[PDB]
């Protein structure tokens, strides 16, 4: 079992905290909000490095370059933007779907990003050019995760509508559609590419096998029944699932045996966040409107 | 507000 401390509580953004995400090299930990902010800690002191603004709307998601110098954030006013993290100026507006941006990610090589929207479509978008290289009609409802694999040649999305599907890169044709139909309010590849964590709104989690579409394991015990809230494979120590809950508990459960390890209390709203730093035991959660802070969390284990 | 932080 880990054993996760409270070590700092980040404050300052101003309304509920939409996503936190750590940086590749491990070193930041960047956050979105409603109050239309990025904000960028350090890793390991949880001090305040900057703030990043020029979203006309809140923000839902966020997200980083392989290489660490760049973010791709998604925001209600329609667009994602492309921002240089050192100096905090925008690159690139990404602007094409018809409604709010939701979800976004960097493919590996970060020569790609891909964002999902209320729009219900997923879009593949040239980093360089800003321009938007393909338009998936993805789903018949508000899309509510987007990722790619460990070498970006396959995007699995989720979807309001139920589903879970597995899109081809390249092509942008959709390669499988798992509908084994509770909303699906968060989807993403394991490290190795071969599973899919995929979150519906009945409370539960599960773990797919992609190439045999079959439901390997399934979680439970949180709430998770209205909101989108991230889950996550833990590496670093114990092989874990990690996952925000809406009773301001952040879980962690044995992947294997599927039994609960550990729950994080000190939230005092519903942990619609929660991200695992990629060489380090350390957690980070964040909370809505009613509690407006992030906070780091370190295990021996 | 944002779409995340609103739900349903």
């Amino acid at each position: 079992k880990p054993n996760y401390a409270l070590k700092f509580t980040l404050a300052g953004h101003t309304k509920a905290v939409s996503s936190v995400k750590f940086s590749p090299n491990g070193e930041w930990l960047a956050s979105s909000s409603a109050d239309k902010l990025i904000k960028i800690w350090g890793a390991y002191d949880g001090k305040f490095e900057k703030t990043i603004s020029g979203h006309k709307l809140g923000i839902s998601d966020v997200a980083w370059s392989s290489d660490s110098n760049l973010l791709v954030s998604a925001s209600d006013d329609k667009t994602l933007k492309i921002w240089d993290v050192s100096s905090g100026k925008c690159l690139k507006t990404l602007k094409g779907h018809s409604n709010y941006v939701f979800c976004c990610n960097f493919n590996p090589q970060s020569n790609l990003i891909v964002s999902g929207s209320f729009d219900e479509s997923v879009r593949i978008w040239d980093v360089k050019t800003g321009k938007c290289l393909k338009t998936l009609p993805a789903h018949s409802d508000p899309v509510s995760a987007v990722h790619f694999n460990r070498d970006g040649s396959l995007i699995v999305s989720s979807s309001y509508d139920g589903l879970c599907r597995i899109w081809d890169t390249a092509s942008g044709q959709c390669l499988k559609t798992l509908i084994d139909n509770p909303p699906v309010s968060f989807v993403k590849f394991s490290p190795n590419g071969k599973y899919i964590l995929a979150a519906t709104l009945d409370n539960t989690l599960k773990l797919w096998d992609y190439s045999k579409g079959k439901c390997l394991k399934t979680y439970t015990g949180h709430k998770n029944e209205k909101y989108c809230i991230f889950a996550n494979f833990s590496v670093t120590g114990g092989k874990w699932i990690v996952s925000g809950s809406e009773d301001n508990l952040v879980y962690i459960w044995n992947l294997q045996t599927k039994e609960i390890v550990q729950k994080l209390q000190g939230h005092t709203d519903v942990v619609i966040s929660t991200a695992c730093h990629p060489t380090e035991n350390i957690i980070a959660s964040a909370a809505l409107e009613n509690d407006k802070t992030i906070k780091l969390w370190k295990s021996d284990c | 507000g944002c779409a995340r932080s609103e739900g349903f």
